[PDB]
């Protein structure tokens, strides 16, 4: 089994 | 014997915003892509009964660009742009909306290339219809 | 030295009865100011502080964003918790429990009985004193739970005590790790 | 509720440092090393079960770094208002006389998660054996730590966990000495 991540996403410029 | 049902739609009067299903949300205004696919006529009744207050919505040159980034490459819209009055090209919004008309008067999509809304070959394509909600 | 900046992001799964309810809470917070969070139970961004505003704004503008936060509940929370449950969920250590007094002191002179319970996990656990059979509550010193950050916990349950010979005290522990409570006794 | 596994990342400027990490019920599961690029398990055993992707992890930590620094701009430059940290060491289990123990110091509530610590044995640094965490977050958003020092009691020995932080005076010691 492998660990899922959520990734971050980019702030509003 | 002919019985006729008539069914006139319109903008709704009322808010609404369902947080937990909506496509995407830009300013006060909530859209939903619907599920079914539809022809173009069949679009202001899905959209009536898709959600409260929700109705088939006209994409603004202040809105479509938003609309148009959530697309996919090959998924197209009905929207709500419609020859009658007003400028001849309007909405339940009302407005008057510049169309790439190079086709029949009567029925208009977005695609994810397109700018403007665009009039099509034939309104019994089944395409998802673009719905709308005011919030708040 | 100099002005520190810091941006925090923290994905949180909430498992409640096992699986049958999984909240998923997404954070982002500035230098301790949470600013924008995702909640599984709401459906979209919302501004938590006014600097979080645009984000939120900008985020719900995007349909696979919000298509993909909420399936993440099973995408993401539900599958993290069936990799790991066989060694955290299901972790047990039995506890190693000590007692002893604190000081050596002659009989009939006030003195802390400390009961110590090590090692253990998880930190679910009961301590509970006995003077000759019946239960003290009262007089009952507690360190409170302690995790040390190595995945065992302990604590330290001390009983006030004047001890007179012959009486005989008994810290009982219950834990998830055993199935009759533990038992110590200390005679004085 | 029951359990909670949280995902947790940090970008901290200056320093430039960063975290990334996943926590279930408040141990750590396993971190990021950013410099080796490999995910490191709290628990070895943990490794004989799982195991994760540490490329993602930077992935999101440059995506992090960015976001600080539009955030830092949109706040106006406001800093972080450092919280000093509540130190106490103890042991990990009852100690006999030379009986190998370990003196945990476990530094909490604190931020921004920059600390120098420092060991001493009489009031000199020790290095033989000692081992930390890395910052673990809390829900108050401040952050806990541990550091760890294997010792034999002895009635000759005094010890110390230095504690270094900016919201701090000056340099914290948390003194511990066997008690006959």
């Amino acid at each position: 089994p492998k660990y899922v991540k959520q990734n971050t996403l980019k702030l509003a410029t | 014997h002919t019985f006729q049902v008539p069914q006139n739609y319109t903008k709704a009067n009322c808010t609404y915003c369902n947080t937990r299903e909506y496509t995407f949300s830009y300013k006060g205004c909530c859209f939903y892509f619907t599920k079914k696919k539809h022809t173009w006529n069949g679009c202001f009744q899905a959209c009536a009964e898709l959600y409260p207050c929700t109705y088939f919505y006209g994409p603004t040159p202040d809105i479509l660009p938003v609309v148009t980034r959530n697309l996919n490459a090959i998924e197209s819209l009905w929207v709500g742009v419609y020859r009658v009055g007003e400028g001849n090209w309007t909405s339940l919004d009302g407005g008057t909306f510049k169309v790439y008309q190079i086709f029949g008067s009567h029925c208009t999509y977005v695609s994810k290339f397109s700018t403007v809304p665009v009039s099509h070959h034939e309104c019994s394509f089944l395409k998802p219809c673009l719905c709308v909600s005011q919030r708040s | 030295t100099r002005p520190r900046f810091l941006w925090q992001l923290k994905f949180e799964c909430h498992f409640f009865n096992g699986t049958e309810r999984v909240r998923l809470l997404e954070r982002c917070i500035y230098n301790q100011e949470e600013s924008v969070r995702f909640d599984s139970d709401v459906g979209e961004y919302r501004a938590v502080t006014e600097l979080g505003r645009p984000d939120a704004e900008y985020w719900n503008s995007q349909k696979d964003l919000l298509e993909q936060r909420r399936a993440a509940v099973d995408t993401y929370c539900r599958h993290n918790y069936g990799v790991g449950e066989s060694f955290t969920v299901q972790r047990r250590v039995e506890p190693k429990v000590t007692v002893y007094p604190s000081k050596t002191q002659p009989l009939q002179h006030h003195n802390l009985l400390v009961c110590s319970v090590s090692g253990f996990y998880p930190g679910s656990i009961e301590v509970r004193w006995f003077r000759n059979g019946q239960e003290e509550k009262a007089g009952v010193v507690s360190t409170g739970l302690i995790q040390n950050g190595d995945w065992t916990f302990q604590t330290l349950v001390m009983l006030e005590t004047v001890p007179r010979s012959g009486e005989v005290y008994t810290c009982q522990v219950e834990h998830p790790s055993v199935t009759s409570p533990l038992t110590v006794e200390w005679r004085a | 509720e029951e359990h909670v596994i949280i995902q947790a990342e940090f970008y901290l400027n200056p320093d430039q440092s960063g975290e990334f990490m996943f926590d279930f019920d408040g141990d750590e599961i396993f971190h990021v090393d950013m410099a080796k690029k490999e995910t490191v398990w709290r628990l070895e055993e943990f490794g004989r079960f799982a195991s994760f992707e540490a490329q993602g992890a930077l992935a999101n930590i440059a995506v992090d770094k960015a976001n600080l620094e539009i955030m830092t701009k949109r706040s106006n430059y406001t800093p972080i208002t450092n919280v000093p940290p509540e130190v106490t060491v103890l042991t990990n289990s009852p100690v006999e006389l030379r009986e190998p123990n370990v003196l945990i110091c476990f530094i909490d509530k604190f931020t921004p998660p920059v600390v120098n610590v420092t060991w001493l044995r009489n009031g000199k640094p020790v290095t033989t054996g000692v081992s930390e965490t890395v910052f673990l977050p809390r829900e108050d958003h401040l952050f806990r730590k541990f550091h760890y020092l294997p010792f034999l009691p002895s009635t000759e020995d005094v010890y110390d966990c230095r504690v270094e932080h900016w919201g701090l005076d000056e340099p914290l010691l948390k003194h511990w000495e066997f008690d006959a």
